[PDB]
Protein backbone atom coordinates (compact mmCIF):
# COMPACT_ATOMS: atom_id res chain seq x y z
CA UNK A 1 0.00 0.00 0.00
CA UNK A 2 1.33 3.12 -1.01
CA UNK A 3 3.31 5.59 1.83
CA UNK A 4 1.25 9.25 1.95
CA UNK A 5 2.29 12.15 3.90
CA UNK A 6 -0.86 13.00 5.79
CA UNK A 7 -1.47 16.41 4.14
CA UNK A 8 -2.47 14.98 0.59
CA UNK A 9 -4.99 13.46 -0.97
CA UNK A 10 -4.55 9.88 -1.59
CA UNK A 11 -3.62 7.12 -4.41
CA UNK A 12 -6.27 5.51 -6.43
CA UNK A 13 -5.43 1.80 -7.68
CA UNK A 14 -6.80 -0.13 -10.73
CA UNK A 15 -7.81 -3.61 -11.01
CA UNK A 16 -8.31 -6.56 -13.25
CA UNK A 17 -10.96 -8.03 -15.46
CA UNK A 18 -12.06 -11.87 -17.36
CA UNK A 19 -12.01 -14.16 -19.71
CA UNK A 20 -13.58 -16.76 -21.34
CA UNK A 21 -13.31 -19.99 -22.67
CA UNK A 22 -15.75 -22.03 -25.12
CA UNK A 23 -15.72 -25.32 -26.39
CA UNK A 24 -17.75 -28.12 -28.67
CA UNK A 25 -17.58 -31.69 -28.79
CA UNK A 26 -16.84 -33.69 -31.98
CA UNK A 27 -19.25 -36.95 -33.20
CA UNK A 28 -17.83 -40.68 -33.98
CA UNK A 29 -20.05 -43.17 -35.78
CA UNK A 30 -18.50 -46.56 -36.17
CA UNK A 31 -20.95 -49.07 -37.83
CA UNK A 32 -20.72 -53.07 -38.98
CA UNK A 33 -22.57 -54.75 -41.56
CA UNK A 34 -22.92 -58.31 -41.46
CA UNK A 35 -23.57 -60.60 -44.49
CA UNK A 36 -24.63 -63.90 -44.73
CA UNK A 37 -21.06 -64.78 -45.61
CA UNK A 38 -19.78 -64.22 -41.91
CA UNK A 39 -21.98 -66.32 -40.10
CA UNK A 40 -21.73 -69.38 -41.86
CA UNK A 41 -18.39 -70.33 -41.38
CA UNK A 42 -16.76 -72.00 -38.93
CA UNK A 43 -16.12 -69.90 -35.50
CA UNK A 44 -12.90 -71.99 -33.65
CA UNK A 45 -14.39 -73.31 -30.78
CA UNK A 46 -16.09 -76.04 -32.93
CA UNK A 47 -15.74 -79.53 -33.48
CA UNK A 48 -14.44 -81.19 -37.20
CA UNK A 49 -16.61 -82.98 -39.11
CA UNK A 50 -20.23 -81.46 -38.12
CA UNK A 51 -20.10 -78.50 -37.06
CA UNK B 1 15.30 36.70 -23.75
CA UNK B 2 12.65 33.86 -23.32
CA UNK B 3 11.37 33.53 -20.58
CA UNK B 4 12.31 30.16 -18.70
CA UNK B 5 9.94 27.41 -17.65
CA UNK B 6 10.91 27.67 -14.57
CA UNK B 7 9.50 31.01 -14.25
CA UNK B 8 5.91 29.97 -13.69
CA UNK B 9 4.77 28.76 -10.75
CA UNK B 10 2.63 25.77 -9.92
CA UNK B 11 2.48 24.50 -7.03
CA UNK B 12 3.59 24.75 -3.29
CA UNK B 13 5.24 22.44 -1.31
CA UNK B 14 4.35 20.48 1.39
CA UNK B 15 7.23 18.46 3.11
CA UNK B 16 10.74 19.02 2.43
CA UNK B 17 13.16 17.48 0.34
CA UNK B 18 16.27 17.00 -1.62
CA UNK B 19 17.16 16.95 -5.22
CA UNK B 20 16.41 13.08 -6.78
CA UNK B 21 13.48 12.62 -4.12
CA UNK B 22 9.95 13.16 -4.70
CA UNK B 23 7.57 15.63 -3.72
CA UNK B 24 4.04 15.88 -2.48
CA UNK B 25 2.90 19.61 -3.66
CA UNK B 26 -0.53 21.54 -3.91
CA UNK B 27 -2.52 21.83 -7.22
CA UNK B 28 -5.48 23.83 -5.68
CA UNK B 29 -6.73 25.65 -2.70
CA UNK B 30 -6.94 28.90 -1.03
CA UNK B 31 -4.05 29.97 0.47
CA UNK B 32 -2.11 32.64 3.18
CA UNK B 33 -0.55 35.12 1.91
CA UNK B 34 2.17 35.39 4.74
CA UNK B 35 3.13 31.58 5.25
CA UNK B 36 4.27 30.73 2.50
CA UNK B 37 7.85 31.05 1.43
CA UNK B 38 8.52 33.36 -1.44
CA UNK B 39 11.47 35.08 -2.67
CA UNK B 40 13.26 38.79 -3.55
CA UNK B 41 11.29 41.23 -5.95
CA UNK B 42 8.35 39.47 -5.35
CA UNK B 43 7.67 41.44 -2.13
CA UNK B 44 4.14 43.28 -2.00
CA UNK B 45 0.58 41.75 -1.94
CA UNK B 46 -0.28 42.39 -5.50
CA UNK B 47 2.65 40.62 -7.14
CA UNK B 48 2.25 37.71 -5.14
CA UNK B 49 -1.76 37.29 -6.32
CA UNK B 50 -0.35 38.10 -9.92
CA UNK B 51 1.54 34.82 -9.82
CA UNK B 52 -1.20 32.94 -9.74
CA UNK B 53 -3.89 35.51 -11.50
CA UNK B 54 -5.29 32.11 -13.25
CA UNK B 55 -5.16 28.73 -11.24
CA UNK B 56 -6.86 26.95 -9.13
CA UNK B 57 -4.75 28.12 -6.28
CA UNK B 58 -5.74 31.86 -5.09
CA UNK B 59 -3.68 33.52 -2.45
CA UNK B 60 -5.73 36.12 0.10
CA UNK B 61 -5.45 37.62 3.00
CA UNK B 62 -5.87 36.31 6.68
CA UNK B 63 -8.00 39.67 8.87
Amino acid sequence: APFVAPNVQGRVIKESGYNTKTFKPAYVKPKHVIDPNMIIPRQPGEALGTG
Amino acid sequence: EVPAPQSVAIGIAAQPAKSGQNVPYYIGGVFNHAALGWHASLDTLAKRQAVFDRTNIHIGNLY
